[PDB]
């Protein structure tokens, strides 16, 4: 999971 | 009558821009697991009959370029228009390859003064993109032309947007998932409504980042349509 | 479990705040007609079975203290709760009769996590107010904290709202009629997208001023609900 | 017509  | 008409000889395009690799300069990270939603998106709207295109690490001069080249086509034998971002984002807010652009200029590009083989008919932009920097921690004679449009935002305003690198983005996957089981079912936004409850449902952030560790998510509608729309 | 449980002992609050008269100290105008659009408003709501409360000429920290205390009352027994604000507004922003409050921080009280007898349970605002000045001249085991909230706004961000001074706001006016005429047969998301089309199509501005004349509004749907919400 |  990471952010964009 | 409360419905779009769909039933022009084309659905309409299915613009995707699937912009992963960054300028190194941006500082901007690539965007694993982007290519799985982009090829997702592709399958899913081809089974809706739209017209895909999909492009790939696109500048934001060659975003703005390539928004405008499409608002200039004739769509008059076309029902809607459809266009997905994927990107690293802000709120309002898009990332070139080499640096941001507002959304604003690209959707004003459709307008209904500015393209009128759409006016009348339903633009759909679909955007993987943070909003901000929040995070989630859960708990437990004329029409206007800003008509017929509905923003699917993968986040709340001001809010970080998740993707995993393996399964692609959580808006993105669940968004497919609920369009292959429900578009021949079900009005667009009660889809979208069935993708917000399962974005907030199944998806949980992991991460050995305490800051970053057990995040939650919610979609936004943003609709200002004004008929229902059917995908059969 | 596609839809909210909305058979609950009561409906729950429906909280109206009509800000007509404003202080000097913010300029201002009288909000001529939206007397009309909070009478209509509450007898609207009233045969929903909601718990309406009508609160006139609250300063911005009234507003900040209401929605507080009412987001400190036990909602356990109650489905859903509504809060509709008529006043003056810029994006993201309400007036009090003082001064400018973040709609953010009006909001905030109801989150997921800081109003439990809510959580799951859907929260609408219902928002009539210009988010901007530009004019529209037409053509032709965790939950996201964010979740089941809807912002139906009279108008899209960056514009102004109209009201009459005779009929109430375009907004309210198409609100309380598509209520009226549909809570009974339509999911809210499809009672809203009528909204849409009614103001869209059915209103346009008349002035002796050429610069606000002929003028066209859109509302603007904003859905982080994960259900769908029937009123019967 | 007026605006809010
Ligand atoms: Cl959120």
């Amino acid at each position: 999971d990471e952010v964009d | 009558d409360n419905s779009y008409k769909m039933d022009y000889p084309e659905m309409g395009l299915c613009i995707i821009i699937n912009n992963k690799n960054f300028h190194k300069s941006t500082g901007a990270t690539s965007r694993s697991g982007t290519d799985v939603d982009a090829a997702n998106l592709r399958e899913t709207f081809r089974n809706l009959k739209y017209e895909v295109r999909n492009k790939n690490d696109l500048t934001r001069e060659e975003i703005v370029e390539l928004m405008r080249d499409v608002s200039k086509e004739d769509h008059s034998k076309r029902s809607s228009f459809v266009c997905v971002l994927l990107s690293h984002g802000e709120e309002g807010i898009i990332f070139g390859t080499n640096g941001p652009v507002d959304l604003k200029k690209i959707t004003n590009f459709f307008r209904g003064d500015r393209c009128r083989s759409l006016t009348g008919k339903p633009k759909l932009f679909i955007i993987q993109a943070c909003r901000g920097t929040e995070l989630d921690c859960g708990i437990e004679h004329k029409i206007p032309v800003e008509a017929d449009f509905l923003y699917a935002y993968s986040t709340a305003p001001g809010y970080y947007s998740w993707r995993n690198s393996k399964d692609g983005s959580w808006f993105i996957q669940s968004l497919c998932a609920m369009l292959k089981q429900y578009a021949d079912k079900l009005e667009f936004m009660h889809i979208l409504t069935r993708v917000n409850r399962k974005v907030a449902t199944e998806f949980e952030s992991f991460s050995f980042d305490a800051t970053f560790h057990a995040k939650k998510q919610i979609p936004c509608i943003v609709s200002m349509l004004t008929k229902e729309l059917y995908f059969y």
